C-alpha cells in the first residue's frame, strides 16, 4: 500500500483495518500469475479486408484483456495494453502467422497493463532474432511508471519487481550515455514514441499501413495520461479503462480525478452508435448501448443538465 | 568566620564544542524522465514561462497531467 512511517505503525486503526479486511492473516493476498491450467487460447475477434483483431479475454487475475491488431497488407502486428500472464502463446502466434511486431501501444501504465511488458519485449525480440519492438505511451504515466515496483509490492508480483521498465530506458527524447571509449541493447532504444496530450482528428494518428489510421485520444480521469485508440474505418474504439460494459473506470486510485473522467466521457459523443467499444476489462459493447443503458453516463449528463459546473463521475469499486 | 583564602590546585579546561557542517554528501538517485529540450513553455494560470532555443524545425509534446506543459523538440 504505502510506506510504513512512525504514525502508521503507532495507529490502532491500521491494525483494525488489517484485521477487518484480511481476517487473522493481516497481510493481503496478492494477485498471482494465472497457471497453465484454466488458461484459454487466443481468439480471432474480427476479420476485415484491412485489419484483423485477435484477442484473449481474462489473461490476468486483474481480469484484463489482451488485443493485437494485424495489418493484412504489411504483415505488421500491434499489441495494445500488453499484459498477459503467458506471452508464449502470442509469440508462437506471431511466428506461425509470419508477422512482425513493431510497436506496443499502452493506454496507461497501471499494473494491470504493464505487468508482463518486459516479458513481451524479451520473448518477441528473441523470436525476432531467429529493429526492435517499440513502445507507444504518454509521458504523464511516468508518475505511474515509478510506482510500478510499489504496485508490484502490494499485489505480490515479486519476480517483476527488480526489472527496469523499457519506458524508463534512454529513448531519442532523452540525453545519451557518455560511455568510456573502449552495448546498445539497453543503452538506447530508437524505436520509442511519446504521445502528446493535444490529440486532434487531423494529425494525431499512427500510420499502421495500407491506409489504416489509428487515432489516439487523450482521455484522463482514470490516469493522468490515458490514450484510447479509435479506428473510424473499422468502427473500433479501444477504450482501455475509460468505458466498460455498463460501468466506467475507477477514480479511487491516486492521480485520478472525477471531473477529468467526466470530460473524458463528454469528449466521446461525436462517434456513431455502431462503433464497437473494446474495453481493457470484461466484455465488449457498443457506444450506442452505453449511451442508452449506462447509468454513469446518465448521471454525468443529468448533472450537466441540472447545472453542475464541476460534474464529477467515477466508480469506487471495479477494475484497476 | 573565615580564616584562609584557598584555591584548588586542579585546573579544569572547558571543552569547546561546536556543530559545523563539515561534510557535504547527498544521495542523488532518482527514477525520472530526463529530456533533451529545445523549448519549454510552462503555462499555469498564475505564471507563464517561455524558454526557447532556436532551431530550423521543432516538435511538440504537451502534458496536461498537473498544469499545461508544452515541450518543443521533446
Ligand atoms: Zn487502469
Ligand atoms: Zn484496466
Amino acid at each position: 500500500s504505502y510506506t510504513p512511517n512512525l504514525t502508521s505503525l503507532t495507529n490502532q486503526v491500521n491494525r483494525s483495518e488489517r484485521l477487518r479486511k484480511w481476517g487473522s492473516a493481516g497481510v493481503p493476498p496478492g494477485v498471482p500469475r494465472i497457471p497453465r491450467l484454466e488458461a484459454k487460447g487466443i481468439a480471432i475477434l474480427h476479420e476485415s479486408p484491412k485489419v484483423i483483431l485477435a484477442g484473449r479475454s481474462r489473461c490476468n487475475n486483474f481480469d484484463s484483456n489482451q488485443y493485437m491488431l494485424i495489418n493484412k497488407a504489411t504483415k505488421r502486428c500491434l499489441l495494445v495494453d500488453a499484459s498477459d500472464d503467458w506471452p508464449d502463446d502470442w509469440a508462437a502466434f506471431i511466428g506461425a502467422s509470419d508477422l512482425t511486431l513493431t510497436h506496443v501501444f499502452l493506454t496507461h501504465c497501471h499494473i494491470d497493463n504493464i505487468i508482463n511488458l518486459n516479458a513481451f519485449l524479451t520473448i518477441c525480440g528473441s523470436r525476432q532474432k531467429q529493429d526492435e519492438i517499440g513502445v507507444m505511451w504518454c509521458p504523464a504515466e511516468e508518475c505511474w511508471v515509478q510506482n510500478f515496483k510499489r504496485s508490484c509490492e502490494r499485489y505480490g508480483r515479486f519476480e517483476e519487481m527488480h526489472q527496469v521498465l523499457p519506458m524508463m530506458c534512454r529513448s531519442l527524447y532523452t540525453p545519451q550515455h557518455l560511455v568510456d571509449p573502449v552495448r546498445n541493447a539497453r543503452h538506447l532504444r530508437r524505436n520509442d514514441v511519446l504521445l502528446s496530450a493535444a490529440t486532434n482528428r487531423a494529425t494525431s494518428f499512427i500510420d499502421f499501413g495500407n491506409g489504416v489510421l489509428l487515432y489516439y485520444i487523450f482521455s484522463p480521469g482514470h490516469s493522468p495520461g490515458h490514450m484510447m485508440l479509435h479506428i473510424p474505418t473499422e468502427r473500433i474504439l479501444f477504450s482501455g479503462d475509460l468505458l466498460f460494459f455498463n460501468k466506467v473506470g475507477r477514480v479511487d486510485l491516486p492521480w485520478a480525478t472525477g471531473v477529468r473522467l467526466a470530460e473524458s466521457l463528454r469528449l466521446l459523443e461525436a462517434l456513431p452508435d455502431n462503433t464497437v467499444v473494446v474495453p481493457g476489462h470484461g466484455r465488449m459493447t457498443t457506444l450506442g448501448r452505453e449511451r442508452r443503458e449506462n447509468k454513469a453516463l446518465q448521471q454525468c449528463y443529468q448533472r450537466q443538465e441540472i447545472g453542475k459546473q464541476e460534474v464529477s463521475v467515477g466508480f469506487n469499486e471495479g477494475y484497476l | 568566620m573565615f580564616l584562609i583564602h584557598f584555591v584548588h590546585y586542579k585546573t579544569i579546561l572547558q571543552k569547546y564544542t561546536f556543530k559545523f557542517k563539515h561534510i557535504f554528501l547527498s544521495i542523488d538517485k532518482y527514477n525520472s524522465l530526463f529530456f533533451n529540450i529545445s523549448g519549454i513553455l510552462i503555462w499555469l494560470n498564475i505564471i507563464h514561462i517561455n524558454i526557447i532555443l532556436i532551431k530550423y524545425s521543432f516538435f511538440i509534446l504537451i502534458n496536461n497531467f498537473e498544469y499545461l506543459i508544452i515541450l518543443i523538440s521533446t
